[PDB]
RNA sequence: AAUAAAC
């Protein structure tokens, strides 16, 4: 009933890409977009893409283009959304958000021409010269946006009411030249099907409609009418040559209005299917059916085929600026793209959903190019099946934590880019040496002669010092003062001179020996930054030091006029900085509620926020702050981040440049974290496992990481409780590592585990398979993974059926002929210890056989102390065309430990197949029900009982068309059909009878089913080929259903992406489970069931958050989350919109609470309990 | 791994599982001569008498039937519950093949019915 | 006599197995996102694995222009059939002949399953429920019987004194409508068999009735020119509107599952669309039947495409938006076609002749030369 | 047993 959708992974896998002036007219920017999320990339020169902005949308981007308006200083974007929404947005300076210039709602009942089911996607195109902009709404309507108070009102041109009667549009571009903005259109007036080409030979046509903006008329010039039957995308040839190249599946054409049609074929599949006059391109057999292409310079064209192969077509040009012929060459292969952009000369971004979308570099060879691979963006691809499993090397110090310890394994990508993905959410450290040091609460590690020499501990009475080296051991001699506590210890200079400060005196040290001493109001914290030391007492007094050679620290107390008491401090320098008007800066927060940045050698005021401790979104120049830290993070310490601690609430700010003051402002970024003498909590570390950033101490620790990517990465650390203190640590037996205190007073020498990659939003190891990962299944006994994969081999035979046997027919064609793809499946066996595939353990299948399902099936047994045995069972059947009866085979496998092959410790495990028998029809899904394998053969769902050697049937019923998913719990089987429904079953066991309980009476195209679990309410979570989620319940006492026959949906929600996988895990909420899922666009979501009382305090919140906040691209967060409309019983809260209640400032946080009738402290206890309970993985 | 270890729900007593025990408002089926082949067997007739025999939406079995019928295996049984034949799947009580008793051998090798001498 | 006891040698029947296309669809589904990502099927006989069912290629609806012949399923007594409908799980084809016999044809290998003797009359109407539960069958005498999915005879009664010609029912399983040759569209209760009201004023024998899939309409044809198409109302009994569409004798009236279109076939060589929200104007017309157009079947997944029957035995496929037809079998199906029914996956088609036969049509294979006796 | 074997 009552739930909330929450998102634990932002969706990866780009789809759209361009190269425009997003920030400014000076430099250019790669602007990539995916499913409902926009990214803007700069380019550092070895080269690397650097992130510069990321934007989230309440709507999936369906097209994207950019035009530069008249007089504007930037390059606007034209975002196309679902059911005909165009949205012109721009970057904003000042605030660092997006400014939305225009919306255009175009969804009308009289535009769809009576067709309910929308199939066509909206397509934005713009002019090369930027005169207008077009959108093909619904596949039959053109919206023309005129350009030169910078817009002009649009007008809808009805396409089917023009000349030539277009009907089916394939692709449309604007052409070059052409003082009027000529729109070319591929269409088909008489549409046909590949496979029915003897009655419709070839029907594709081209109209180059010429648009008068002022007169609002449009005449057809330059028609053609007998192009080949299968034309994919058209490409506008650029300005000096003009024309258009029209890709076909088997051919390639160049078209222009003065030139006769030149067109060549590619493979010899133009024998009997096309009467268009085609030549023969020599030395070439390729196909252009999913090919992405772009123009490098002019008269050249990089074509990323399917299969990832990159060709460079040169348009061989005569003197007439006409085309003689075409020239092809086979350059380097790359990722299976979904987009393609030339950036600067020599760089090509290759945006791919499936596979890592990477950046190339090309130079000429000594016309002919060679491609080099500069950088790649990590991508969790189309997550097909993902299985929860346990890690291998969690350390013995953490071994008796009460919660489960587990991490998911995802079949990501497809094809050549097929992979497994080992995802994890928090960081589990490897502890190499522990202690128990009571009393001491603070800690510091300084560098002494670049390993760390000294570990300095402050007690409440004295001071501990430790010597490092071979064996870390406690130090006894002078230097440091152990007669009291130390407020702060740190290096000064560059790792040559050490400074500690006591609450009475201030001590240099040139190593163990003390150099000299300066005495001083309890000193509560110090700021050792670069060559300056600022020391602040408790009543608000501030002094400053400085290294001066003779080395000797010099007192220079800052000239300050204290209007109120200074509370906290920070210092910071600009290695690669933006603080314009290495330069040192002092940050200073007074008690009146203001923030003041100071230029450090002088002491003039530079930056001033008059209401600082609220938590405002963007600051500009002219309560009880605890701690404030400015640090730079990234390549060459590039971009600075403010981090403050205000009333148990972390809120961190970025910095961006913006025009006698600082030319910067600070933008607030979101979170998922709550904080519910002086001790520092924000502990900046440089070079722990190469990674730089901040550790944030508190009741929930969070590693803050920024790599050269420039993307902010928050990683929690939930094992071993809250952490009091922390320090970086580099030693001999401990490499680049770290060092913290447990709450129970246990010092732990630690190194990050080296197999993951913490640059991604979750720490992930991407395991390349170079074959399509279909399924994955953790086996608990012997602790391995079983993966069904597939490689593509060329097909060579054709099965028939002659009444007595099967007769294969050999395909025999010309040598200039591409071959159909045959897929051979094989079941791998992956080891979690080291993620190498286990050698000599691979079940390979028949010549035509396809794994349709793999699960981990608990069949009952007489061997163990329980009943269950945890087998791996795969159902698999043979695809040999429609004229051959499809039959299948149930394959039950068990992992068995043996003696290992010498030199290979991974080879102790190997499959043993108990059962492999061909069934009476296709095997489509499998399940376990109290120790009974439940299989679905055809239109019957059997239920097998495994004996010592064989499966014996017990019960069945007649089900619907193609049951493709089944999961079950406790003698209730939930099934899932391709077209019809879900059909929940039930199995009495005393009599061998299987029965139908209830079913969805509607038609519905299920991807996969799940079980929402509440205290007593068992929901039936189902996903729709429509990017939906819906929960059916069996309610017999209800009367809007019928008596125990009809299911009723109780919660509806439009997720933006398809769902195949479902995981259930109990929250860290008496008896409720979190039914997780991984969206097929690469993200991971949740469903958390809630009570009704907590629900309707947040439904009143969401209805106020939707109205009173300026969302991105002018979108409606309510209509985006309405069921299927992109009849509706909505009961799921938008937990990505409720997360924008945390982002509001606490002055604005209290206005929505008073407009809905509560206090802001209740809602923060309502929301943040939904983030505490969901801290798994 | 494998939810049954992590998301162990055997301690939960769902309302789904209670509502099928005491059957929670099953409307008696109309049109008296119906079958409803594929209905859950009732535990009310196992313990006690459920009352409305023949017009109860659940099935009633007796311990008299011996061999499976050819007709339920295709889903066509007009006789319903009052047939003399067992309706379970058990592939040991099938009828003997007619094509062995009269006409020597059988033709298809995937003949389900019992092959004896 | 065929009692099933005389042996015969084993044969592997021709099959039009839909399973290797659905499995190919479920494997593409993951890494596809639309049709705009789809790898194109290329016209050769080696690309047989790459077919996806019509759920897969959702646009390009020219897919399911089923012009490949499969099998003529005829009886042994050779009676002319009238209505043929699929079992809603696609498992088998029941067929309504002139002798009241239900010859159940198998659904993949189309051999034979069983024969019944339902009625004492030619079967004229046959509808399945909106779930898998019930099946209404009327006959030429006037009797209306309910049928379970195991083809058991359940409660019978009489609806009309004269021959019922078409049945349909509500967007729930409660309330059906039987139109007959006396001119009354009588609206029945399901569970009680209670004649709730009579829709009089048609003025001629009425020969087709369809119910609206949401709004609760009953649209009736006629054999009378002055009142050819009468909209109705199942709750009030009031004639809602009158549509003057055809010159004579509307044979079938059908409705999309979308509910925004009224398709009408008549004896004046025409099919016509009508938006039921706008009856004053008129959508496109469908010329192409050289003889009378006597049967219509909308496509289940491709909204906007429908097959069509001719009285000369012609079979034609049409699509909403195109002036000419998409492609049909002129004079190739012998006889007069009475009704058509697509499989629940819209990939195969069935037809019922005034001949004693019934032919099953599937999609064309890639790369074949369509040189057969039905196409060229 | 009620058409399991009805190219
Ligand atoms: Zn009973
Ligand atoms: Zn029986
Ligand atoms: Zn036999």
């Amino acid at each position: 009933m009552y739930a909330v959708y929450k998102q634990a992974h932002p969706p990866t896998g780009l789809e759209f890409s361009m190269y425009c002036n997003f920030f400014n007219n000076s430099e250019r920017n790669l602007v990539v977009a995916g499913t409902s999320q926009l990214y803007v990339y700069r380019l550092n020169r070895r080269e690397k893409l650097e992130l510069a902005a990321s934007f989230s949308f309440f709507g999936n981007v369906m097209s994207m283009a950019s035009v530069q308006l008249a007089g504007a200083k930037r390059d606007a974007l034209l975002l196309s959304f679902k059911d005909a929404k165009l949205s012109v947005v721009e970057y904003d300076p000042g605030t660092h958000d997006l400014k939305t210039l225009s919306l255009h709602y175009f969804e009308e009942p009289e535009l769809r021409d009576g067709f309910v089911q929308n199939v066509h996607t909206p397509r934005v195109r713009v002019d090369p010269d930027g005169r207008c902009a077009a959108m093909l709404v619904y596949g039959t309507r053109l919206v023309v946006l005129p350009f030169r108070s910078s817009f002009l009102p649009s007008y809808i041109i009805d396409v089917r009411a023009l000349d030539e009667k277009l009907l089916n549009i394939i692709d449309l571009q604007f052409l070059h030249g052409y003082y009027e903005p000529t729109l070319l259109i591929l269409f088909e007036p008489n549409q046909t099907w590949p496979g029915r080409v003897a009655v419709r030979q070839d029907t594709c046509s081209i109209v180059a409609i010429s648009l008068n903006i002022t007169q609002k008329v449009h005449p057809v010039i330059w028609s053609l009418t007998s192009l080949p039957f299968d034309c994919t995308q058209a490409l506008a040839v650029p300005k000096p040559i003009g024309g258009v190249v029209v890709f076909a599946v088997n051919s390639l054409l160049y078209l222009n209005q003065s030139v006769p049609p030149y067109g060549v074929a590619l493979n010899s599949l133009t024998t009997g299917t096309t009467a268009f006059p085609l030549r023969t391109q020599e030395g070439v057999r390729i196909t252009l059916d999913c090919a992405q292409a772009t123009f490098i310079s002019y008269d050249k064209m990089v074509i990323s085929l399917k299969g990832g192969e990159i060709y460079v077509l040169t348009l061989i040009t005569d003197g007439m600026r006409s085309v003689r012929a075409f020239h092809f060459d086979k350059a380097a292969a790359s990722v299976l793209t979904t987009s393609m952009v030339t950036m600067e000369p020599g760089y090509l971004f290759l945006g791919s959903r499936l596979g890592n979308s990477l950046l190339l570099k090309y130079t000429e060879k000594l016309a002919t190019y060679s491609f080099e691979v500069c950088d790649s963006i990590l991508n969790i691809g189309p997550c097909a099946n993902a299985a929860v499993g346990e890690p291998a090397f969690l350390s013995e110090e953490f071994q008796n934590s009460p919660e489960p310890d587990l991490e998911i394994v995802v079949c990501s990508g497809h094809g050549k880019n097929g992979a497994l993905s080992v995802l994890q959410k928090s960081i589990r450290p490897q502890v190499v040496t522990t202690f128990e040091l009571p009393g001491c609460y603070d800690m510091w590690t300084v560098i002494a002669p670049r390993r760390h020499g000294f570990l300095i501990l402050s007690r409440e009475d004295s001071t501990m010092i430790l010597q490092t080296g071979q064996e870390i051991m406690e130090l006894d001699t002078s230097g440091f003062a152990t007669q009291g506590p130390t407020v702060f210890a740190g290096n000064i200079g560059d790792n040559r001179y050490i400074v500690q400060v006591s609450p009475l005196g201030i001590r240099l040290l040139e190593g163990v020996n003390q150099l000299h001493f300066i005495p001083v109001a309890p000193i509560v914290q110090c700021a050792v930054a670069d060559p300056y030391v600022v020391i602040m007492s408790a009543e608000g007094h501030v002094t400053m030091f400085l290294l001066k050679s003779d080395h000797r620290l010099a007192l220079h107390k800052p000239p300050l006029h204290h209007q109120s008491k200074v509370i906290t401090l920070c210092l910071y320098r600009d290695l690669s900085g933006m603080f314009t008007t290495p330069t040192h800066w002092c940050l200073l927060v007074r008690e009146n509620g203001t923030m003041e940045i100071y230029q450090l050698p002088d002491w003039r005021l530079v930056f001033l926020v008059k209401n600082f401790p609220v938590g405002q979104r963007v600051l500009v120049d002219s309560p009880l702050v605890k701690e404030v830290l400015l640090v730079a993070l990234g390549s060459r310490q590039s971009r600075p981040y403010l981090l403050v601690h205000v009333d148990q609430e972390l809120l961190i700010y970025e910095a961006f440049p913006h025009d006698g003051n600082l030319k910067v402002r600070f933008k607030k970024v979101p979170h998922n974290i709550n904080f519910r003498g002086r001790v520092a909590r924000f502990r900046y570390f440089e070079d722990i496992y190469g990674y730089s950033g901040v550790f944030i101490c508190g009741p929930s620790p969070h590693w803050l990481l920024v790599t050269g990517r420039g993307a902010l990465r928050l990683h929690p650390m939930a094992i071993d409780g809250p952490v009091d203190s922390f320090a970086p640590f580099h030693n001999v037996n401990c490499p680049r590592g770290f060092l913290y205190f447990n709450r129970q007073g246990e010092l732990r020498i630690s190194v990050l585990p080296a197999y993951l990659s913490y640059d991604a939003p979750w720490p992930v190891r991407k395991i390349p398979l170079r074959c399509t990962a279909h399924y994955v299944a953790y086996h608990v006994e012997s602790k391995v993974y079983a993966v069904a994969t597939s490689t593509n081999t060329p097909c060579a035979r054709i099965p028939r059926m002659t009444g007595e046997e099967k007769e294969f027919e050999t395909i025999e064609r010309d040598e200039r002929y591409i071959h159909p793809q045959q897929e051979a499946f094989s079941i791998q066996l992956i080891s979690p210890v080291s993620w190498e595939a286990i050698p000599n353990a691979r079940i390979e299948l028949q010549e035509w056989e396809h794994v349709t399902c793999m699960k981990t099936v608990s069949l009952r047994s007489e061997e163990t102390v329980s009943g269950l045995k945890g087998y791996v069972a795969a159902g698999t059947c043979l695809m040999q065309g429609e004229e051959v009866t499809c039959r299948g085979r149930i394959l039950i496998m068990d992992v068995i430990e043996v003696v290992p092959e010498p030199g290979q410790p991974l080879t102790k495990n190997k499959f043993k197949v108990l059962y492999e028998k061909e069934q009476k029809g296709p095997v489509t899904a499998l399940c376990h029900c109290n120790g009974h394998l439940v299989s679905a053969i055809g239109q019957k769902i059997f239920l097998w009982s495994l004996r010592a050697s064989e499966l014996t049937g017990m019960a069945f019923i007649d089900t619907q068309l193609y049951i493709h998913q089944m999961i079950s719990v406790k003698n209730f089987i939930l099934a899932a059909d391709v077209m019809k429904s879900i059909s929940l079953l039930r199995y009495q066991e005393e009599s061998k009878t299987l029965s139908l309980v209830s079913r969805d009476a509607k038609p519905l195209e299920v991807y996969s089913v799940d079980f929402m679990v509440d205290n007593a309410q068992l929901g039936f979570l189902v996903s729709d080929r429509d990017r939906n989620l819906m929960v059916y319940m069996y309610l017999p006492e209800a009367k809007e259903s019928f008596g125990g026959m009809r299911l009723l949906r109780r919660a509806d929600f439009h997720v933006g992406a398809h769902v195949n996988t479902f995981w259930r895990t109990p929250c860290r909420w008496e008896n409720k489970h979190i039914t997780w899922f991984a969206t097929l666009d690469g993200g991971i979501g949740l469903l958390l069931p809630m009570q009704e009382k907590t629900y309707r305090r947040l439904l009143m919140l969401q209805n106020a958050l939707t109205t009173m906040l300026p969302h991105h691209a002018g979108l409606n967060p309510r209509a985006f989350r309405m069921l299927h409309v992109d009849n509706a019983v909505r009961n799921v809260l938008d937990g990505e919109l409720l997360n924008r209640y945390l982002y509001l400032s606490t002055m604005e946080r209290s206005e929505l609470a008073k407009k809905i009738g509560t206090t802001p402290d209740i809602i923060l206890d309502d929301l943040l309990e939904t983030d505490r309970v969901t801290a798994h993985f | 791994g494998m939810q049954e270890i992590i998301a162990s729900v055997d301690h939960i007593k769902f309302d789904l599982e209670i509502a099928v025990e005491q059957q929670l408002g099953a409307q008696p089926l109309p049109f008296p001569g119906m079958d409803k082949s594929g209905a859950a067997v009732c535990e009310f007739f196992l313990k006690a008498a459920c009352g409305k025999g023949g017009m109860c939406p659940f099935r009633h079995i007796s311990g008299e039937k011996t061999v499976v019928c050819k007709h339920w295996l295709r889903g066509l049984c007009k006789k319903g519950d009052q047939c003399e034949f067992l309706h379970e799947y058990d592939m040991t009580k099938m009828p003997e093949c007619y094509f062995y008793s009269k006409f020597g051998e059988c033709s298809n090798k995937e003949c389900p019915f019992l092959h004896i001498d | 006599t065929f009692d099933g006891k005389r042996m015969r040698k084993a044969v592997n029947r021709k099959t039009i197995d839909y399973n290797p296309s659905v499995i190919k669809y479920l494997e593409n589904r993951i890494w596809q996102r639309d049709q705009r990502d789809m790898r194109a099927i290329q016209p050769d006989a080696g690309y047989y694995n790459d077919l996806v069912p019509p759920i897969g290629m959702l646009n390009n609806p020219m897919n399911a222009v089923t012009t490949k012949f499969v099998r003529t399923s005829t009886n042994k007594v050779k009676c002319p059939v009238f209505v043929v409908r699929w079992t809603p799980e696609g498992r088998r084809l029941v067929t309504g002949a002139s002798s009241g016999e239900f010859t159940l044809w198998n659904g993949l290998t189309f051999n034979f399953e069983t024969i019944l003797q339902a009625h004492d009359s030619p079967v004229r109407a046959m509808t399945w429920s909106h779930n898998d539960m019930w099946m209404l069958t009327a006959d030429h005498g006037g009797y209306v019987k309910y049928w379970q999915s195991n083809m058991n005879n359940v409660k019978m009664f009489q609806a009309h004194k004269e021959a019922i010609r078409e049945a349909s029912f509500s967007p729930t399983d409660n309330k059906f409508a039987t139109c007959s040759d006396d001119g009354t569209v009588r609206i029945w209760d399901f569970l009680r068999c209670h004649e709730e009201r009579i829709l009089r004023g048609h003025g001629a024998d009425v020969k087709c009735v369809d119910w609206h899939p949401t709004k609760g309409l009953v649209v009736s044809g006629s054999k009378d020119s002055q009142q050819p198409i009468k909209f109705w109302d199942p709750k009030t009994g009031q004639s809602l509107a009158t549509l003057h569409a055809h010159k004579n004798t509307v044979m079938e009236v059908k409705l999309n599952l979308n509910g925004n279109w009224l398709l009408t076939a008549s004896r004046d060589h025409l099919c016509k669309l009508f938006d039921i929200r706008n009856l004053k104007e008129e959508l496109q017309v469908f010329r192409g039947h050289k003889k009378e157009a006597t049967a219509v079947a909308w496509h289940p997944v491709h909204e906007g495409l429908f097959a069509s029957g001719g009285s000369d035995g012609s079979l034609l496929f049409w699509h909403v938006g195109v002036e000419k037809e998409v492609g049909g079998m002129e004079m190739a199906h012998e006889g007069m076609i009475w009704s058509l029914a697509w499989h629940p996956l819209g990939h195969i088609l069935c037809s019922g002749s005034n001949d004693h036969t019934s032919k099953f049509w599937t999609r064309n294979r890639p790369g074949d030369k369509m040189r057969d006796r039905y196409n060229l």
